[PDB]
RNA sequence: AAGAACCUUACCAAAUCUUGACAUCCUCUAGAGAUAGAGGACAGGUGGUG
RNA sequence: UGGGCACUCUAAGUUGACUGCCGGUGACAAACCGGAGGAAGGUGGGGAUGACGUCAAAUCAUCAUGCCCCUUAUGAUUUGGGCUACACACGUGCUACAAUGGACAAUACAAAGGGCAGCGAAACCGCGAGGUCAAGCAAAUCCCAUAAAGUUGUUCUCAGUUCGGAUUGUAGUCUGCAACUCGACUACAUGAAGCUGGAAUCGCUAGUAAUCGUAGAUCAGCAUGCUACGGUGAAUACGU
């Protein structure tokens, strides 16, 4: 995954709508389609409505989640047993 | 006084140069017992040296390339017989009796399509 | 799947290639230029009895040798018609000034011409048996060692596909030292497509 | 569907990992060779007539 | 098979002991085309049985082979609900094939540490009329002894 | 001086092996014999069927035959007669020079 | 015995020391470079002064307990934040992304068959 | 199918369009991105019936 | 390496294997058995080559096509997801359950291919994937590239083990806008089932069965699949 020279990956438009509102106090429910963006340290206290394919499941970002892409936190398939 | 007798086995070609002298067998400028891993190859190599009595009487300067070691050993053996006639052409009366002047055509098989690799077939079940 | 294609089997052995040029690189574009020319020739020279089209290439120049059973129809009244063919091809990519017309004297001895002649009559509500027998009769009258003809699919407008095959003389399709001209044509009728195959051996 | 995916393949995509190869003669997106830009089907038909230079049946 | 007989592939004499029998024993020990090991297995056992018995390595081997080779086999005929076990005397060529096979198989089935010691152990036991190799022929003879009543059903 | 030719057909490369040594000897010049270079066989394996019938493969080849002819004494009448290449539109010519 | 985990005696140091959890063969070979032990002496033929040198090196690495605790909190963290890896941990399924359709037994466990 | 992260994908969920994705004649700015702003007979259909 | 081109290779042409021959069994003749050269003997061995027809076998999703429908949709462009989901059953393979072995070091012997913005040497760094600079080669010239099984020694001493490497944790490499769904790999940690498989079953009479690696097509990346290439390499096949 990536490299050390390339570093972390966040979609070119995604962080723009993160450092857009951080000068304000309230977090938002920004609708998201990029599941491949790394959850950056500046992603803290921010609901990301990530598209699972049909819906925008919201996710409050805690410190531990920094490092994995928000796609890991958006379940795409559904299964209730057999 | 090089008696040039060619010899081919599988994918190997040996340039046998019979020269007079009692000594070892020098495969690619190396002793036969350092070149060939096993002695059984060295026995098959000296088959025409034994069928007609010339054992060790020549220092075979052989330049073999291709194949493994068994293919190279019999390519030398075939080349030796084709070179024993180069020294004395009245030697075939026992070489044909023991089948040493014939190029062995038992070369590998094609990978037959539809069948698993060579002549064998894959697993077969019934639906 | 029973019969190997007669042309493909004998190509290189007794037959020769139509596209005769070398291209270590740019092979894909050069080859597709050949088909682009051939496809344009197919509809432009449709009513002309065109049998083979050879494309040769040398010194950034495309040589086309068109074997036709109706010379003059392609050439024109001295060259006017062939000039339009040359410049229309000329407008495509490079220059291809060389166009050679070769007369096919025995039209009924060419598989592609016989198959096309059969297919056009079949489209005009003709007997699928009379067209085969008459064409076969002409070729054998012309000295051919043997001719084989086959028409397939909804013969006469029926609801079930059939295959009427008639043969005369010797047509050995298993011998390789023999030039058997083979060609397939289609006849689009109201009831569907037809399949014409001809095996003329001389 | 055809005539839209063919034009899309002809159309230059954004990146260098989006383009793919289609048989220019028929439009098949699978098993297309690079030396001829033809699918395994179109290769057979054209090689049988002899319209591909130097290509003949192999019988080794 | 149906059409006549099949010529057999021959072997050359052993490099050391000069015995075609010895080389064919290598052909039985060999698995997956590995001649190297098989050649080492036998010479590490021929030279080993010399230290156990004392006599020549090939001399004990010849004695042992004779005590494994079967004299009377039991081929199967059929009349109906009863299958006729017809005792047939073993032709000389099949005897050596069976004796060599029973030496290897009943050496593999035993075990102390390795294959060389197992082979050497079975070689000495056979010359002493002991071991599985000689117990296989004793059962082969026994079945031929019991079914002498079917002798005249030999096709 | 290294004139080399590549051809798909062995007959036009044998004819190209000749016909230029003869225009080399047309002038006063020594030319090396046609060197038989290893041909390059490209093998293609395709499924005959238009769908699912595998294990039925049609195999095709394409052999590029190669030759090497070396002019040993290049005279002016050879460089002027070097354009007399009778290429049948399918024989690639590579004069290293 | 090293730091509570007894290693098999009558075994070579390089081989016996891998019996400790958290230490493998490549790590074990590292001890014998620092501690001057010939990697061939049996633990039963080992000298007490050699034991001290070995034991000093061992605790430097993440040897026992800590590695067990570390690996668990790593998975526990994956459980808490409900990622793709960690939810599959709950359900006992291959978390890397292997095919669970027909061949997954070291994660599914016993084959509890359903009749047809 | 001799090559499923996008493509391939022909499947699904959103953002969309309707002379059209294609014939044939008549450098910045938002925005997931498409795309947007600024510097008419006809087509098409991996739709059905081997 | 100068020089030769001798040998060998390379690729064009050209000999040879035709029951010519010698017997003997059939002289109803074909034929059949043995023998002689000869490299090859009885269609020398393999490949391509698949008749009439059969199965309304397969393909309207390669393509075309009669008819039937959609035609602000059954058409069309984008992002995301899915095609990889998992109670399980089936077919086809791979890996092992070690001592003819594991490991540890040295030490050999191929074939066939591919390569231009590709193959990418040599050097340097890194445990290693790999990275930095790079010569040469449009290639019998340079690169992939090193075959490995194999040989020689040392170590283990039958143990779920110095067998086995599934599965997890951590830190990384490459490609790609982007490896979470869902890539290949590399290190360190872990260490599953598995002690040679029941009833049944398939393949094969030579360079075959078995065994070891190499190459190519596709291809940014991705094969235990497929197609090809060689190395080692059994044996009874009496008999119907």
């Amino acid at each position: 995954a990536r490299s050390i020279k390339k570093g972390p990956f966040v979609d070119e438009h995604l962080m723009k709508k993160v450092e857009a509102q951080e000068g304000s106090e309230k977090k938002q429910v920004i609708k998201t389609w990029s599941r491949r963006s790394t959850i950056f340290p500046n992603f803290i206290g921010h609901t990301f409505a990530v598209y699972d394919g049909r819906k925008h499941v919201p996710v409050y970002v805690t410190e531990d989640m920094v490092g994995h892409k928000l796609g890991e936190f958006a379940p795409t398939r559904t299964f209730k047993g057999h | 006084v090089e008696y040039r007798g060619t010899g081919r086995r599988k994918n190997s070609v040996a340039r046998v140069r019979l020269v007079p002298g009692e000594g070892n067998i020098t495969v690619n400028n190396r002793d036969v017992r350092e070149y060939l891993p096993f002695e059984s190859l060295i026995l098959d190599l000296n088959q025409p040296f034994d069928v007609t009595e010339t054992k060790g009487n020549y220092d075979v300067l052989v330049n073999v390339h291709g194949g493994g070691f068994t293919g190279q050993a019999q390519a030398i053996r075939h080349g030796i017989a084709r070179a024993l006639l180069e020294a004395d052409p009245e030697y075939r009366g026992s070489l044909k009796r023991a089948g040493l002047l014939t190029r062995d055509p038992r070369m590998k098989e094609r990978k037959k399509p539809g069948l698993k690799a060579a002549r064998r077939s894959p697993q077969f079940s019934k639906r | 799947g029973q019969k190997i294609n007669p042309i493909g089997l004998r190509v290189g052995i007794i037959r020769d290639w139509e596209a005769k040029w070398y291209a270590e690189k740019d092979f894909a574009s050069l080859l597709h230029e050949d088909l682009k020319i051939r496809k344009f020739i197919d509809n432009e020279l449709k009513e002309a009895s065109v049998s083979h089209v050879e494309i040769e290439r040398a010194a950034n120049r495309i040589n086309i040798a068109i074997h036709t059973g109706k010379p003059g129809m392609v050439i024109g009244k001295g060259g006017s018609e062939i000039e339009k063919l040359r410049n229309k091809l000329n407008a495509l990519t490079d220059k291809k000034v060389h166009i050679n017309v070769i007369e096919i004297k025995k039209v009924d001895l060419d598989a592609r011409l016989v198959a096309e002649n059969i297919a056009r009559q079949l489209e005009n509500r003709a007997s699928f048996r009379r067209v085969q027998k008459q064409a076969i009769t002409r070729a054998m009258k012309l000295g051919a060692k043997g001719i084989k003809t086959q028409v397939s699919g909804r013969l006469g407008g029926a609801d079930i596909a059939r295959a009427e095959q008639y043969s005369e003389g010797t047509v050995p399709l298993h011998t390789l030292r023999a030039d058997i001209d083979y060609a397939h044509a289609e006849a689009d009728t109201t009831y569907g497509k037809l399949g014409v195959k001809v095996w003329i051996y001389r | 569907a055809k005539t839209s995916m063919v034009a899309k393949q002809q159309k230059k995509q954004k990146y260098a990992v989006r383009e793919y190869t289609r048989c220019e003669r028929c439009g098949r997106p699978h098993s297309v060779y690079r030396k001829f830009k033809l699918c395994r089907i179109c290769f057979r038909e054209l090689a049988y007539k002899g319209q591909i230079p130097g290509v003949r049946k192999a019988s080794w | 098979p149906r059409k006549g007989s099949v010529p057999k592939r021959d072997v050359l004499p052993d490099p050391i002991h000069n015995s075609k029998l010895v080389t064919k024993l290598i052909n039985k020990i060999m698995l997956d085309g590995k001649r190297g090991t098989a050649q080492r297995i036998l010479y590490s056992a021929f030279d080993l049985v010399e230290q156990r018995s004392g006599r020549d390595a090939l001399e004990v081997f010849e004695e042992a082979i004779n005590n494994i080779m079967p004299v009377l086999e039991v081929k199967a005929r059929r009349v109906g609900g009863s299958n006729y076990q017809v005792p047939v005397e073993v032709r000389p060529e099949r005897r050596t094939t069976l004796g060599l096979r029973w030496l290897v198989n009943y050496a593999r089935l035993r075990g102390e540490k390795t294959m060389e010691d197992r082979l050497a152990n079975e070689i000495l036991d056979a010359a002493n009329n002991t071991g599985g190799a000689v117990k296989k022929r004793e059962d082969t003879h026994k079945m031929a002894e019991a079914n002498k009543a079917f002798a005249h059903y030999r096709w | 001086i290294r004139i080399r030719l590549k051809a798909y057909d062995h007959r036009v490369i044998d004819q190209s092996a000749e016909k230029i040594v003869e225009t080399a000897k047309r002038s006063g010049a020594d030319v090396s014999g046609p060197i038989p270079l290893p041909t390059e066989k490209s093998v293609y394996t395709i499924i005959r069927a238009v769908h699912k019938y595998k294990d039925s493969r049609e195999q095709f080849e394409q052999r590029t035959h190669k030759r090497l002819i070396d002019i040993v004494n290049p005279t002016p009448k050879t460089v002027d007669a070097l354009m007399g290449l009778n290429l049948p539109s399918g024989v690639d010519i590579e004069i290293k020079l | 015995r090293i730091a509570g985990v007894d290693i098999p005696r009558e075994k070579r140091v390089v081989i016996s020391l891998t019996y400790i959890y958290g230490i493998g063969t490549s790590t074990a070979q590292k001890i014998l470079e620092e501690a001057n032990v010939s990697a061939d002496t049996r633990v039963k033929d080992l000298t007490d002064d050699e034991l001290g040198r070995i034991r000093e090196v061992v605790d430097g690495y993440k040897v026992e307990g800590d590695l067990r605790r570390e690996t668990n909190l790593n998975i526990k963290r994956l459980m808490e934040i409900s990622s793709y890896r960690g939810i599959r941990h709950r359900r006992g399924l291959p978390v890397r992304g292997q095919k669970t359709k027909n061949n997954a037994r070291t994660r599914k466990g016993p084959v509890k068959t359903v009749a047809n």
